[PDB]
């Protein structure tokens, strides 16, 4: 299974890593003996196993298709329960799931300010998606870009933006409030999001967003439909163990301002009611 | 005589005077006694008398900062003395001089009132100082405003400042310490007196100063914090713990309920820490400086014999 | 005069470069003729000469021993001033700038706080001063350090203060935000000072600092007594030209706290006293 899920994102330059991973569930949840209850705690097991590699989201959508394959209790059956109609109702879940970013990007589209110095800290997916999408149909903007340290991931961020034809600097990751004085809207994606509406990704975030909100610029958050966690930190190193070597870190939701997702657009103080309304 | 060691047993077993000219007149006077008659050198024999007596004078409960103080400034009396120079004339002289300059300070600091309190506007302030009371008397020519009076600091020596106000002035109402967050959303204009006040600005005050500033600069109402001079202290804050007074915990705890008092820490703090980051203004005795300035009044007295 | 003063700081671990220029106009102020007023003139367009090169404590010396020499002028005389006595005064003045930095140390080293985690973002000559005689009368502490990308020059601190013998880590410059829930006492050195009593050091400095007044641990600086400007800047992008290329950064003065320099202990609102003090 784990060449079989490597093997699924081998040959894949979109799709989410979180994706993969839930195809791979999908088919290897497919053809496995066990159709009873018990069985589905092997699962579990696979699903400790496909969390075997870090990635945050890895587990979220181990919850997440944990509890949607979970929720095929009710209206219970024998043998042939309606997991079975949740193969096509998850493979339509999956393709609900596949066409996830294009709302994310129609509904992100106009908020661009037409003369915007929008500036990212990343290599984003959805970000490149609906970026795309606000020069092909819309206005022109530049674009500042620094260079995540252990990875320099943002230069191939500036390449695939040189490819999309919009003016491009990138400076480096020390110089953050130099770079702030001349910006306005900065937006960012994010890995994961926890219950109160905070957002985890690349470990230099925090050291932006609380220069974010002093020089009063605003600061926002995009990510799909399966970043939503059950937990809940409160602190600096209280992380759990997912990391000079650290690699993710900590933004409080008393700094993010309104986030796009695959339900709408969103508030930061309402994702509570969307977790609390599916969790119990 | 040695009189003084008196003296030095009697700021070693407490019972203070007040703070109230008792401190200043009576370091003043045994420098004027040991600078009246003593050993005679000419090269500051006398300035190495005054370094050995005060060395063991400030060896006595490290925070009556004013017996340090005026010591201080009696040595940069000495040395600007001597920069100008039968000497023991002139000294004597400009330390007499010193004396009666000091001798009114709780009426000058109190002048200047009327042009601060106005009209029907509710001053507040925390604990009882003798400055604060003064002051705040001779703006009874002027209208009915409230105070709201904290009752802080067990033991709590608050009142006993609300009789001597209400009695004579207008309407005092009295707060225990735990409230100061209902109230302080509708006041303006906080004044604390201060035990005393750092180089880089900081005051060093009653045990409840600190949670009430910060309420200051949370609601942004500005703080006045009335002061003399001679408590214009140096050495910025780089000695820790020995910055307080630890009293006993009897104060605190009763010394009954047993057995509880086997395994329980008691503190007891008398001062506490007020940084400059949240003063808005001095009233003092001969201007009315702000806080980022209080440095080159310190330079204006001392010199940099500070230790 | 190039070669010389480059032959000056060759032969150097430490006397730094802005002072090492301080000696080589003073002895290329020596061997010259022109014992006159328009003479010294000259020696401005020596000034200039020796600002070829960057490093703007270098012009502040220039300005510096320039007013240093050009209040010689008062107390006039004719062929034989009293600058010639500023021969030997000046040199007084070298040595006098010479044994700055003992005194800077011996007043700052009480600040440490015995269990304190210092951190620092450089690689200063009198931070190490300073704090190699702090471990060597006193307490213990940690160190953390972040690595200046342009010259990772962080991690010769990192050497030099491993045979000072005590426990440093050092983490990437991104994830400065991570370190400090878990610091107290960021000290600094910096290049050079604004009239307002701002700070010039490296390009990551407001990176950090903005951060230092959000999670309400102090922020010290300390610097010689060669670093005040006449200039004074007021925004960002408004710093002469002295710079993916930019090399200094400032920092406003509503957040930099207590600093130390060879006059005495400081506050930083009182630099406008000793510069308008000496400038008039
Ligand atoms: O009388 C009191 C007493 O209130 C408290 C006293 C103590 C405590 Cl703990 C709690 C409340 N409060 C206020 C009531 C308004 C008055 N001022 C006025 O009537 C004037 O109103 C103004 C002032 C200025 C302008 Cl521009 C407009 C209206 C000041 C005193």
């Amino acid at each position: 299974l784990i060449e079989y899920f490597k093997s699924q994102m081998k040959e894949d330059p979109d799709m989410a890593s979180a994706v993969a991973a839930i195809r791979t569930l999908l088919e290897f949840l497919k053809r496995d003996k066990g159709e009873t209850i018990q069985g589905l705690r092997a699962n579990l097991t696979s699903a400790i196993e496909t969390l075997c590699g870090s990635s945050v989201a890895v587990s979220s959508g181990g919850e997440l298709f944990l509890r949607f394959i979970s929720l095929a209790s009710l209206e219970y059956s024998d043998y042939s329960k309606c997991k079975k109609i949740m193969i096509e109702r998850g493979e339509l879940f999956l393709r609900r799931i596949s066409l996830s970013r294009n709302k994310i990007a129609d509904l992100c589209h106009t908020f661009i300010k037409d003369g915007a110095t929008i500036l990212t800290h990343a290599y984003s997916r959805v970000v490149l998606r609906v970026l795309e999408a606000a020069v092909a149909a819309k206005k022109r903007f530049s674009v500042y870009v620094t260079e995540s340290q252990p990875d320099l991931s943002g230069k191939k961020m500036a390449k695939a933006l040189c490819h999309l034809n919009v003016p491009v600097t990138v400076v480096l990751d020390a110089a953050v409030g130099y770079i702030m004085e001349k910006a306005d809207l900065v937006i960012v994606g994010a890995e994961g999001v926890v219950e109160n509406g905070g957002i985890i990704n690349k470990i230099g975030t925090n050291q932006m967003a609380v220069c974010a909100k002093a020089q009063n610029k605003p600061f926002y958050v995009v990510a799909e439909s399966f970043k939503f966690v059950r937990l809940f930190p409160l602190n600096q190193q209280d992380v759990p163990d997912k990391f000079e070597h650290p690699w993710v870190d900590y933004t409080a939701p008393s700094l993010i301002t309104l986030l796009f997702t695959d339900l709408g657009v969103l508030t930061p103080s309402a994702v509570s009611d969307e977790l609390i309304k599916l969790y119990l | 005589s040695e009189r003084i060691e008196s003296f030095v047993e009697t700021l070693k077993r407490g019972g203070g005077p007040r703070s109230s000219e008792e401190m200043a007149r009576e370091t003043l006077g045994l420098l004027r006694q040991i600078i009246t008659d003593h050993r005679w050198s000419n090269a500051g024999e006398l300035m190495e008398l005054i370094r050995r007596e005060g060395r063991r004078m400030t060896a006595a409960q490290p925070s009556e900062t004013t017996v340090g103080n005026m010591v201080r400034r009696v040595l940069k009396i000495i040395r600007e003395e001597y920069g100008r120079l039968q000497l023991q004339s002139n000294i004597i002289e400009a330390i007499n001089e010193l004396l009666v300059e000091l001798e009114g300070t709780m009426e000058n600091i109190a002048a200047q009132a009327l042009e601060h309190i106005h009209s029907n506007e509710v001053i507040m302030t925390i604990g009882f100082s003798r400055t604060v009371e003064a002051f705040l008397k001779e703006a009874a020519r002027k209208r009915k405003f409230h105070v709201i009076v904290a009752e802080c600091a067990p033991f709590c020596q608050g009142h006993e400042m609300a009789v001597n106000l209400s009695k004579a002035g207008i309407e005092t109402t009295v707060m225990t310490d735990a409230a100061i967050f209902a109230v302080m959303s509708r006041v303006n204009k906080v004044i604390i007196g201060t035990k005393t006040i750092l180089a880089n600005g900081a005051l060093r005050a009653v045990t409840g100063t600190h949670t009430l500033a910060l309420a200051a600069k949370h609601h942004s109402t500005p703080l006045i914090v009335c002061a003399p001079m001679f408590k214009l202290s140096p050495q910025f804050p780089n000695e820790e713990d020995s910055f307080h007074k630890f009293v006993a915990p009897e104060e605190v705890l009763p010394f009954t309920e047993g057995d509880i008092l086997e395994k329980v820490s008691v503190h007891c703090p008398v001062f506490d820490y007020v940084p400059p980051e949240l003063i808005t203004l001095f009233i003092s005795n001969i201007g009315g400086n702000a806080p980022s300035y209080i440095y080159r009044l310190m330079s204006e007295l001392y010199h940099p014999d500070d230790h």
